[PDB]
RNA sequence: UUUUUUUGAGCACGUGA
């Protein structure tokens, strides 16, 4: 099929919780949660590439990005 | 005696940054951090700060402990030793007399262990008891022995069953 | 089932805009 719409982008910085990615196929710099992330985060850091999907947080109308996994 | 501060009744929309920045006010933090759900990342209404004097976290309970935020008065109470020992210890008590009052709870309760929090709940359209309330004690045994101790009795004053079962959730 | 939420993956750049 088709419906989960899936983007890609750069690691950009890291907190201990969270971080942020820069888009390549859109111009926004996304703030991601750590509990979107899969796998090994103990071993990821600035400029790791990344696929995921932009949504807004359904609690605080951010624009955030969900379901990040990476492709390294 | 330490330098760890627990904050209670926070606002669901306070943040670390606005915490801090509360607390900076009083000197230097190593850590600050609000409670919430993982996957949700809703507030758990609580949040422990570090201060790093001793000076310091003393003053901002004498200071900031009671201060109202957005219709929340803070409570800045000394963090205890967590762990094991600390959990199970918020007791659901019901059927009390409604002529409950505060000093009455500590009668009660006082002897069984040393208390954190309690609030006697009322129908504040009424504002007088509905004859129930909360207790949490410090350590776990201590809950353990009340609620053995009193589940099923008449109080010292009214004449009607308590029930003392652990807190749901 | 409390001022819903008192013992721990900083859910906005780690820090008094």
């Amino acid at each position: 099929g088709a419906m989960a719409t899936r983007e890609t982008g750069i690691i950009e910085k890291l907190l201990h919780s969270y971080g942020f990615i820069q888009c390549c196929e859109r111009q926004a710099r996304l703030f991601f949660h750590f509990s979107q992330f899969s796998g090994n985060i103990d071993h990821l850091k600035i400029g790791d590439p990344v696929e995921f999907e932009m949504t807004y947080d359904r609690r605080t109308g951010k624009p955030i990005a969900s379901q990040v996994s990476k492709i390294a | 005696s330490n330098t760890n501060l627990i904050v209670n009744y926070l606002p669901q929309d306070m943040t670390d940054r606005e915490l801090y920045a509360l607390f900076r006010a009083i000197g230097p933090i190593n850590t600050c951090r609000i409670m919430r759900d993982y996957k949700t990342g809703y507030s758990f209404g609580y949040a422990f700060v570090d201060f790093t004097s001793e000076m310091d976290s003393q003053r901002a309970i004498k200071v900031l402990n009671g201060i109202t935020v957005r219709n929340k008065r803070l409570k800045v109470s000394y963090a205890r030793p967590g762990g094991e020992s600390i959990k199970d210890t918020n007791l659901y008590v019901t059927n009390l007399p409604r002529t409950i009052t505060d000093d009455q709870l500590d009668t009660i309760f006082g002897k069984y262990g040393s208390i954190v929090q309690k609030n006697i709940l009322r129908d504040k359209l009424t504002g007088r008891p509905r004859g129930v309330a909360f207790v949490r004690y410090n350590k776990r045994e201590e809950a353990q022995e009340a609620i053995s101790a009193l589940n099923n009795v008449i109080p010292e004053g009214g004449s009607q069953p308590l029930s003392v079962r652990l807190a749901e959730e």
